[PDB]
Parts: structure tokens; C-alpha cells; sequence
């Protein structure tokens, strides 16, 4: 998010921007942790509703 | 069993093409005499 | 509504004669997929071409993926339909290639696609 | 259910495997003999045919088997297959073949005449109704020269009659180990080609009677020695085609045993996973 | 109490022969679903026959089971199944259709519906 944040103000200004998200199925498991510290009850290979 | 067995007898109960066209002639092998003589 | 009493008995017999032949490959998928077709009967042989074959022919070159192939749509009649999936289930088609059924309209595409492998109907 | 269903067909699929593995071993083992058998037939044949030759130098070349009958009726087609069927599409290039000499022969007035070897021809003729004039079987894996001698003699006397003016044989020829190819072959009447005069002064040969009683009397051997070189071709080709099969069929299970297990281990993962969210569900739902 | 020294000798060795067969037979199914009972040796296809018959004979009649099949019931002394098993193991009853053994008694009902099927024991 930070990351498309940081493109996203150079998008709106006309320029062309190119992003990587190196690794989303890490972000998945990681906001996958936060739901479950949360206390939030999993779905599907235990990640979160949303 | 005799109606069923008299009802049989009134009960009214080839080579596909393939469409595989020709082998070549020149393909069948012929088994050959060969003799050493010329008489054409 | 694949119901004789609204599609018709024609309709409804194709229907029920193709879902038949795909049931029986499906069933002989799996020595299928280790042994091969070799192995099969006589008649499972000429099911499962049969099946190939009809599973080929409902595929269809869609006016939506003009985009994606450049190939234009197509649009078949339901009455065409039902003549032609009876001739593949009837057996009227097996000396066709596989392709030559794929991403095709009607007969007169699948004509024209196999005189242009070689074949006619 | 689905996971005893899945460790199930784990071990089904290993048993083919193993099974598989091993009949591609009998097989090398196997192809080997039979190139033992071929190479080991190769010299009466090679003298019979000098022989023959030698004989029809000086013969009457008017013997039936040797001149081309007018109007040709009927052909005698003889069909070589295996008996057991573990082979590739082995007995189904011999049968695409033989349906193009089938055509062949009706594009030239002749009504061909079906004499079969083995039981996988019998299935796919006796399916496509077609009326086997005479079948053999039991001997597509080791044939010996009494077979070939029986199945020739039946053909000779088809030909010298019910009855056909030709005979063909449809048999694979085996060549490289790599590379096994239908054949049609047309083995009566004898084409005679001149071919050369090699010897001029030469020392010429005496022959006890005579040249054309010799010259008839080995023809029929001639034939008949051919036969059964395409037996012993036959033969060996289906070995390499079903080394060659059970090869495909080992490597197909094999990557069918990788996939049941992912899946094996992909549901045993889901399953664990369904669980703790039942036992955590409940435990919360307590507290 | 499977036990050679609660059920005697012979009890015993034929209840493991009939188990060392069956185990044997279900083993080699799959093998004879995808290649066929042909691809086996001949000691295999004769222990097939035989884990057939022995296992379409451990069914029977049952007394409180006429209700669904209309046939009455049975009862077989623990010496005639020993014995009758051992037969089946050796095999006696090789030549006797899979048929004949399926929901009868002991061997006097054996002989009965296999003779009611042409054959004999």
C-alpha cells in the first residue's frame, strides 16, 4: 500500500509508473497473522474473510 | 408363459467403409525371382 | 427445459445420446490416461473416438473472442445443431481428423475445415 | 471420504507402476531373443534364395506361382497380429495398413480375401464383420517354421485353386530397435525381374533330374522360408512396441502417482486446517 | 480366540490360509481392474478362482433374512465349515461355477445348486 501510494502521486501527475509487489502471497500470510492475533475467525486455509 | 412365448414368435426383432483411401502401389513390396538371365 | 414435452424427441434423444458417449469416455479416462486407447474393446475404441470428436465439435469460435483469436463468430441454428450432433453420434463423421472440429460453426464450416485438412464428409 | 479414496488409488497406481516397470524389463529381455531368432534364420534363407535363383537361370518360368493370372478376382490378404495386447498401437498400424491394401485391391476389381494371425485381429475383423477365411493363433511370440510352413501351405493352395490370383502379407518389419513399420508385401505370384548376366563363361551348373522339377519343387520353400521371416519380423517388433508401451504406461503412472499425492496431501492439509476451525470455533463459542 | 490352542490346529491354519487368500485377491484387484486377469501368472489366476469362491462362500442364507430374499435360512456345524474351507483352499471345487456357492449352506447345498448349474464336486 505504501508502494501504490508512492505511484499512485506520480499517476496522477501524468506520468507513467511501473510497480512490483515482489511477493503477495507473503502480504496474504502476513495480514493473514494480524486477522488471527485479532481474533478474527478464518476462513479457507485459515485466511480472513477479506 | 404361453402368451409370453406366443407373442415371440410375432415380435418383429456389413463391412464399414473406413473412407481409407488407396495404398500407393509402389509401396506394396513384390517378392521377386531374381534371375540373373537377360530375356526382356 | 431438455424435456421432450418442450424441446421436441429429437432434441432431446441427441442430448441424451451425446451426454451418454461423454459419460462412458469420462468412466474410461483413467486407463485412458495409464494404458492408452489401445487397450480398450473394439467398441469402447470407436466410443471414445466418437467422444473426442463430439467433445471438439461443442466448442465454437464466440463473437466475444474476436478479440483475443481475430477469428469472427459464429452463430449455429438449434435445428442444425440437433443434424449434426445426431450424424457424430450416429458414427457419420469418424474418418475426420480431431481437429478440423475445433472453434468451427455448423456442417458447412466443418466442410470447409476438412477439405482443407484433407477429409470430406 | 475422499482421502482413504485418495491413499487408495496412491497404491493402485504404485502397484501399475511396478508392474508396468517390470513388463518393460521381460520385454528388453525379450526383444533380445527374438533379434537372436532373426539373425540366427537369416542363412538358409539367404542360400534358398541364391538357389532359386541358380534353378531359374535355367528353367521354364511358367509355373503358376511365377506368372500373373488375367483377371484377378479375389487377393488372399494374411494379417500378422500379437495374441496378448500390451503392445502400443502396434496392431493398429498393422490394421491401418491393411485397410489401405484393402482399398487398393478394390481399386482394381479384386475382392480381398482375409486370413488373420493372432487374436487382436480376430477382435478387430470379427467387430467390423468381416469373414476370416482361417485363423491361427498361440505362436505370435515365438513362432516356429511348422507354423509358417502350415500358414503358407494354406495360402499356396488358396492361390493354386475359393480361390484367389494373389497374396499379400501385412506384417510389421522390424529395423533399429527404434522404428517399427507396417508393411504390405505381395508374395504370389512372383514379380521375375532380369537383372544382370553377372556370370558369362561361366562354369555351368548340373541339375538331378532337372532345372524346372527342381525349380518347383522350391518355390513353395521359398515362399514358405518367406512367411516365416515375417513371423519371426512380426515377432520381434511387437517386443520392441511393447518394451516400448510399458515404457509410456510406467512413466504415465509414475506422474499419476505425483499428482494423487499432491491431492493426497492437499486435502490432508484442508482436513487439519477444518478441524482446528471446528475445535476453536466451539471453544470460542464457550467463552 | 483364534488361538491354535483354543480352536485347534486345523481350525486355525484353515482360517489363516482363507485370510492369506483373500489378502492376496485384494491385493491383485486393481491390477486385475486396469490390465486385466490375463497379465497375471497361472498361480495367481488360480488363487483369483479360488478367493472368488471363497469369498462368495463365507455369505449365507440367514434365518432372520427371509424377509429379503424369500429363501430360508441355514445353519452349518463349525466341523463342516473347517472342513468345506479346506476343500475350497486345496481346490476341490476349482471346476464348480462362481454361482453355486453365493448364499447356500454347507456342502450338501453346495452340490445341490451346483448341480442345479451342470456341474458337479
Amino acid at each position: 500500500y505504501t508502494g501504490s501510494a508512492i505511484a499512485q502521486h506520480w499517476m496522477y501527475e501524468g506520468k507513467h509508473v511501473l510497480i512490483i509487489f515482489d511477493d503477495l502471497t507473503k502480504q496474504a500470510e502476513a495480514y493473514r497473522a494480524i486477522s488471527l492475533l485479532l481474533r478474527r475467525p478464518p476462513g479457507r486455509e485459515a485466511y480472513p474473510g477479506d | 408363459t404361453e402368451v409370453i412365448k406366443n407373442f415371440k414368435k410375432g415380435f418383429a426383432a456389413v463391412v464399414p467403409d473406413e473412407h481409407v483411401e488407396a495404398l500407393d502401389e509402389d509401396k506394396l513390396a513384390k517378392e521377386a525371382v531374381k534371375v540373373k538371365k537377360p530375356a526382356p | 427445459i431438455l424435456d421432450p414435452s418442450v424441446v421436441g424427441d429429437e432434441h432431446y434423444r441427441v442430448a441424451q445420446e451425446v451426454i451418454r458417449i461423454l459419460q462412458r469416455y469420462k468412466d474410461l479416462q483413467d486407463i485412458i490416461a495409464i494404458l492408452g486407447i489401445d487397450e480398450l474393446s473394439e467398441e469402447d475404441k470407436q466410443l471414445v473416438n466418437r467422444a473426442r470428436r463430439i467433445e471438439r465439435f461443442l466448442s465454437q469460435n464466440m463473437m466475444a473472442a474476436e478479440q483475443f483469436t481475430g477469428q469472427p463468430g459464429s452463430t449455429v441454428p438449434v435445428k442444425e445443431t440437433i443434424e449434426a450432433f445426431d450424424r457424430l453420434c450416429k458414427g457419420d463423421f469418424d474418418h475426420v481428423p480431431e481437429q478440423a472440429f475445433f472453434l468451427i460453426g455448423g456442417l458447412d464450416d466443418l466442410a470447409k475445415k476438412a477439405e482443407s485438412l484433407g477429409a470430406k464428409l | 471420504a475422499t482421502l482413504r479414496e485418495l491413499r487408495g488409488r496412491i497404491r493402485s497406481a504404485g502397484s501399475i507402476k511396478k508392474i508396468t516397470k517390470a513388463q518393460e524389463l521381460i520385454a528388453t529381455s525379450r526383444i533380445a531373443r527374438a533379434q537372436a531368432r532373426l539373425e540366427s534364420a537369416r542363412p538358409y534363407a539367404f542360400e534358398i534364395t541364391r538357389m532359386l535363383t541358380t534353378l531359374a537361370a535355367e528353367a521354364a518360368l511358367d509355373h503358376p506361382l511365377l506368372v500373373e493370372r488375367p483377371e484377378p478376382k479375389r487377393a488372399g490378404v494374411l494379417v500378422v497380429s500379437s495374441d496378448r495386447g500390451l503392445c502400443g498401437a502396434y496392431n493398429a498400424n498393422i490394421f491401418r495398413r491393411s485397410e489401405e491394401l484393402f482399398s487398393l485391391l478394390r481399386e482394381a476389381g479384386k475382392q480381398p480375401v482375409l486370413y488373420v494371425v493372432g487374436r487382436k485381429a480376430q477382435n478387430y475383423y470379427s467387430f467390423r464383420n468381416w469373414n476370416i477365411t482361417e485363423s491361427w493363433m498361440g505362436f505370435s511370440e515365438q513362432p516356429t517354421y511348422e507354423n509358417a510352413a502350415e500358414i503358407a501351405s494354406t495360402l499356396v493352395d488358396a492361390f493354386l485353386l475359393e480361390g484367389v490370383d494373389e497374396l499379400h502379407i501385412v506384417y510389421t518389419e522390424f529395423k533399429s530397435m527404434l522404428s517399427q513399420s507396417a508393411e504390405a508385401h505381395r508374395i504370389a505370384p512372383m514379380v521375375v525381374e532380369y537383372v544382370e548376366e553377372d556370370i558369362g563363361p561361366r562354369t555351368l551348373y548340373s541339375f538331378e533330374p532337372d532345372a524346372t522339377m527342381l525349380f518347383e519343387s522350391l518355390l513353395p520353400r521359398y515362399l514358405t522360408t518367406r512367411v516365416y521371416a515375417a513371423l519371426l519380423e512380426s515377432a520381434a517388433s511387437e517386443l520392441a512396441s511393447r518394451q516400448r508401451a510399458m515404457k509410456s504406461a510406467t512413466d504415465n503412472a509414475d506422474d499419476l502417482i505425483k499428482a494423487l499425492t499432491l491431492m493426497a496431501n492437499r486435502e490432508r492439509q484442508a482436513q487439519i486446517t477444518q478441524e482446528i476451525s471446528e475445535i476453536v470455533g466451539g471453544a470460542n463459542a464457550l467463552a
